[PDB]
RNA sequence: ACGAGACUCUGGCAUGCUAACUAGUUACGCGACCCCGGUCGGCGUAACUUCUUAGAGGGACAAGUGGCGUUCAGCCACCCGAGAUUGAGCAAUAACAGGUCUGUGAUGCCCUUAGAUGUCCGGGGCUGCACGCGCGCUACACUGACUGGCUCAGCGUGUGCCUACCCUACGCCGGCAGGCGCGGGUAACCCGUUGAACCCCAUUCGUGAUGGGGAUCGGGGAUUGCAAUUAUUCCCCAUGAACGAGGAAUUCCCAGUAAGUGCGGGUCAUAAGCUUGCGUUGAUUAAGUCCCUGCCCUUUGUACACACCGCCCGU
């Protein structure tokens, strides 16, 4: 029965960028949610470093919704 | 970018009231008593800034452009339908108000109508519900 | 040039339903197999007609519930489907596979019903019947995913995803399961 | 209790009457696939016919009346 | 931060414990252990009381402590089952009396790690496992391994300090246990 | 003999029959655009009823097959088949101190009848508020809110008798609520191919009583009407409460059903949170039982018969 009060922040820092980097792109499953969770990011600011990270190529897009966007990893080979 | 600026400050003080720089600036100056959704983005249209950046993250010179035009609307092309208050019945001029000024507004103007006698006056010194509506079994909340 | 038919872009073949009690009660291999889980219906008219209907289709129609989803059955066909591309992508399995896993391993073998008088606390147990089997499972599968996806960040398409994977291990960390084994321990308890 | 009992899978054979208070289950008579020999009478709830299996994690109960 | 009280993480078959009820539900409850790190536990409707009842909510009052005996635990799982019907008043005194021992040195080691400011569920495992665990362990006594310990300590510092977990939170704690346990 | 059934209306189909410039289809010609063909609810005239409209007829009867049954009344399943239980209307004897004298120039008796309990005008009340209950509307959010784009219906109604008050295309002005000139329809002709909502696609939002929810309250502007204050109705900007899935208890329903969603009619000078219909999306569970609340038939017991909400004993 804890309530660990979420603060959920809007702009990136030093460390969560790069540890968003060394991590993200080995992930399996990459959701905007998922990856907010993990985080402790804001939705808005996961959506943009996805977005972001597409754009850079690091980030295989596999489905485009309205609701939700999936996204995969690369191949190590 | 993405990464956070310098000097981001987390707080504001606009018109002595605590705004915080999380929210949208398109929404986190509703947080001003006077000030709504829809006049918020009539402010941030006139002055040049675009309404998909943060709030802790602005400059004091379009800061004070858009404190400047919030208490003057109407040198700036805003209509005069605009405003929370056309029409006053003391001055006779078109001017939107702010917080303190709207409870001190209103203050006064239930002070009149409280002095005037008037039946709307009465029920807003009474505590009673005053648009006329039914008050047999909606209002419970009033008294114990 | 209908070969075999693609559910959406997944196989129907090579699939197994290792309970051999639920042969005939699981609509999947080569007969009742559609390119989508949308079609006319008419499949509550008689007694027993509903165990011909494929499982994504029942799990799409008993998806919808709780007064502001009823009728929507579009939006949960886009939701299974995007659930199905999840649990590929992240398990590497085929998503019929993993659902008709989940139905098997989620499904209560025994049940414990009320007898007496109205207001006492009595019950006796009982073995259930395999269509009963089948309709728990997809009841317990789908109020897990949609209680896990309230009031939270995470959407329902990856809920109802971690729904069906953490089902067909028995992990007991779903829903299902987890009421599962309540229902198996209370009618164990007084047989 | 220390005992493991094995599941035993048993094909019905008739469907008898609707017992139960507000006949919310019904007597089937079910045989086995290991020993097709045994023959036992249960109670089952739910909707059943005549071909289904039944999964019984026990197989040394008799069926017991509505009360 | 919240640690579980004994080295065991699940409560052995026929043990009492005082459980806070969290949720009423159909075919039982959902409760939670005090002194197991708050985990999930069910009582059932048949294991209220032997005889008639005429109200669930007069005996159950969810919001309130009560205490149950374990019948069923199952580790691979995480499935407790409990039984109020078997609880005895003799054992009873004993339980909230070994509760509020354990709880009284689960909240002044808690105070001495809250001032040594050390936020992590393994860093509270480890400190408290040097503080309490070991002499537990040492002396052979579930709760009553605690309460004599410091008993013992408050005017010995002998005792205390054969302990070699570290010296200026170790003083720290023993400071705070003279101070609370005089 | 009555009741049931039988009967009537509607739905589900017939590429067969009868006819459609107030409904269309297909060919042909003209015209517009694109790269030799495609699109056009652009224009017009050679056949036809495939769509629509509505008349006569047809079709379903447990007809065929296999089991159960005195092999009788019937039941179950299956094949061919648009249907192998569509939904309603009408609805017997005997009564209830059931509701209506406030529907009536339907009415017995009683009261009043000129300072009227008749009638008419002006103002007010029917809304008033420490509280309780019933039918309901909106919400407690991310299967969601906002912002654009795309796209799909069926029941209806419409210029009135003393009676004045209809539905609206098109063009201009104004953010909007609205205002002014012009035309159509007494209606398959005009509104109207009723560009309806829910849905679908794409941004913004990110678990925060928050961009949820819109209660309360202030100012201004229009329309109806002789008159709106106790705000008629609508529009614009502010104000941003309770509410985090609801205790004991309790209502309705099983197939295009419940539920979500919008549109008509009735009230209507002004007008839907109500009622009655219509269409769109569209499920889970069940083919059983007499346990609870009741109903129909038979047997049995009775000190009850304004009939168990009965009757009746003692201090």
């Amino acid at each position: 029965k804890v309530r660990d009060k979420l603060n959920n922040l809007v702009l990136f820092d030093k460390a969560t960028y790069d540890k968003l980097c060394k991590e993200v792109p080995n992930y399996k499953l990459i959701t905007p949610a998922v990856v907010s969770e993990r985080l402790k990011i804001r939705g808005s600011l996961a959506r943009a470093a996805l977005q972001e990270l597409l754009s850079k190529g690091l980030i295989k897009l596999v489905s485009k919704h309205r609701a939700q966007v999936i996204y995969t990893r690369n191949t190590k080979g | 970018s993405l990464v956070i600026p310098e000097k981001f400050q987390h707080i504001l003080r606009v018109l002595n009231t605590n705004i915080d720089g999380r929210r949208k600036i398109a929404f986190a100056i509703t947080a001003i008593k006077g000030v709504g959704r829809r006049y918020a983005h009539v402010v941030l249209r006139k002055a040049d800034i675009d309404l998909t950046k943060r709030a802790g993250e602005l400059t004091e010179d379009e800061v004070e452009r858009v404190i400047t035009i919030m208490q003057n609307p109407r040198q700036y092309k805003i209509p005069d339908w605009f405003l929370n208050r056309q029409k006053d019945v003391k001055d006779g001029k078109y001017s939107q108000v702010l917080a303190n000024g709207l409870d001190n507004k209103l203050r006064e103007d239930l002070e009149r109508l409280k002095k005037i006698r008037a039946h709307r006056g009465l029920r807003h010194f009474w505590g009673l519900r005053v648009r006329g509506q039914h008050t047999k079994t909606t209002g419970r909340r009033g008294r114990t | 040039t209908p070969d075999i038919k693609l559910f959406g872009k997944w196989s129907t073949d090579d699939v197994q339903i290792n309970d051999i009690s639920l042969q005939d009660y699981i609509a999947v291999k080569e007969k009742y197999a559609k390119y989508l889980p949308h079609s006319a219906g008419r499949y509550a008219a008689k007694r027993f007609r509903k165990a011909q209907c494929p499982i994504v289709e029942r799990l799409t129609n008993s998806m919808m519930m709780h007064g502001r989803n009823n009728g929507k059955k579009l939006m949960t066909v886009r939701i299974v489907k995007h659930a199905f591309e999840i649990i590929h992508l992240l398990t590497g399995e085929n998503p019929l596979q993993v659902l008709v896993n989940a139905i098997i391993n989620s499904g209560p073998r025994e049940d414990s019903t009320r007898i007496g008088r109205a207001g006492t606390v009595r019950r006796q147990a009982v073995d259930v019947s395999p269509l009963r089997r089948v309709n728990q499972a997809i009841w317990l599968l789908c109020t897990g995913a949609r209680e896990a996806a309230f009031r939270n960040i995470k959407t329902i398409a990856e809920c109802l995803a971690d729904e069906l994977i953490n089902a067909a291990k028995g992990s007991s960390n779903s829903y299902a399961i987890k009421k599962k084994d309540e229902l198996e321990r209370v009618a164990k308890s007084n047989r | 209790t220390s005992r493991v009992q094995p599941i035993k899978l048993a094909r019905v054979t008739k469907v008898l009457g609707r017992t139960g208070s507000q006949g919310q289950c019904t007597q089937v008579r079910v045989e086995f696939m290991d020993d097709t020999s045994r023959s036992i009478i249960r109670n089952v709830k739910g909707p059943v016919r005549e071909g289904d299996v039944l999964t019984l994690l026990e197989s040394e109960r008799e069926a017991r009346r509505l009360r | 931060l919240s640690c579980r009280f004994y080295q065991h993480k699940f409560p052995e078959v026929e043990d009492v414990v005082m459980v806070n009820v969290r949720s009423i539900a159909e075919m039982g409850a959902y409760v939670s252990l005090l002194e197991y790190n708050n985990i999930e536990g069910m009582i059932l409707l048949s294991e209220l009381s032997r005889r008639r009842i005429r109200s669930i909510n007069k005996l159950i009052r969810i919001g309130r402590n009560e205490c149950v005996v374990v019948i069923r635990v199952d580790k691979e799982k995480g499935y407790i089952d409990l039984s109020k019907r078997r609880v005895s008043p003799e054992e009873a005194i004993k339980c909230e009396d070994k509760f509020t021992k354990s709880k009284t040195v689960y909240s002044i080691l808690r105070h001495v790690a809250e001032v040594l400011e050390y936020t992590k569920d393994e860093q509270l495992e480890s400190l408290f496992q040097r503080t309490a665990w070991v002499f537990d362990d040492k002396y052979k006594r579930p709760g009553y391994g605690a309460y004599d310990a410091f008993k013992h300590a408050v005017s010995d510092p002998s005792i205390l300090d054969s302990l070699d977990l570290n010296e200026d939170e170790r003083e720290v704690l023993i400071n705070n246990i003279n101070r609370r346990l005089t």
